[PDB]
């Protein structure tokens, strides 16, 4: 259905906002829109292996 | 490359402490331990920062790409831009997911490099009155207060 927000990016399968640099929804894309790739899961490390004391 | 120290010599970290990544765990005359260590910390996150920084700003944003139109006798140009958009899908996921899980053992490494050198510079300026014991402490032949706990740190 057609609504009335504001956006910058858009898909056949709604609209998208975000900051990330990838993307999963839909390849087809109008406006500024992070890549689409094919994959599931893209967690990024930023700390230690959390190793508990016993 | 593992250089030891985390789940190595040094058995599993600690839950009590809170405001950093690298701390210290002192036992003087008056009291117990658990304070941070203020300043490679600090290294540490400007380090992940610049580098969680630069992956986003490598890869360019896209702009709009409408899929296309062609009646029956245009196959050839058709299956050409089916060849196109597939094979540039392919390469930017194989290039996405080479990129983290080369720049996870990169970090790991980072924070096991951090631990071993902190420990290091520790047993350096503790040079013979130390008595090290085992999984990173000393045992301190003089008498220390806290002021020396601050100087050491
Ligand atoms: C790193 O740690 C050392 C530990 O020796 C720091 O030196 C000590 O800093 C404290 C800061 O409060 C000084 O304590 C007070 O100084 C005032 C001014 O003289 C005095 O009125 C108090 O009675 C008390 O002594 C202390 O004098 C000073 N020195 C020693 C031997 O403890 C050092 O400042 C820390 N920072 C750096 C960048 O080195
Ligand atoms: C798109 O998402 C961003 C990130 O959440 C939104 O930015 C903030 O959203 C909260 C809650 O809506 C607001 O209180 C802030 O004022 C927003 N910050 C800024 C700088 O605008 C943003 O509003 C979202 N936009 C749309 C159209 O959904």
């Amino acid at each position: 259905p057609v609504h009335n927000c504001d956006t910058r990016c858009q898909t056949p399968h709604g609209a998208l906002n975000s900051s990330l640099p990838f993307q999963n929804v839909h390849p087809i894309t109008i406006g500024e829109c992070p890549k689409y790739v094919k994959s599931t899961k893209l967690r990024m490390a930023t700390g230690l292996r959390n190793v508990p004391s016993i | 490359g593992l250089f030891g120290a985390i789940a190595g010599f040094i058995e599993g970290g600690w839950t009590g402490m809170i405001d950093g990544w690298y701390g210290y765990h002192h036992q003087n005359e008056q009291g117990s331990g658990y304070a941070a260590d203020q300043k490679s910390t600090q290294n540490a996150i400007d380090g992940i920062t610049s580098k969680v920084n630069s992956v986003i700003e490598k890869m360019n944003t896209q702009f709009t790409a409408v899929g296309k139109e062609f009646n029956n006798l245009e196959r050839r140009i058709e299956n050409l831009n089916k060849k196109v958009d597939d094979g540039f899908l392919d390469v930017w996921t194989y290039n996405a997911e080479l990129l983290v899980l080369l720049e996870n053992e990169r970090t790991l490494d980072f924070h096991d490099s951090n631990v071993r050198n902190l420990y290091e510079k520790v047993k350096s300026q503790l040079r013979n009155n130390a008595k090290e014991i085992g999984n990173g402490c000393f045992e301190f032949y003089h008498k220390c207060d806290d002021e020396c706990m601050e100087s050491v740190k």
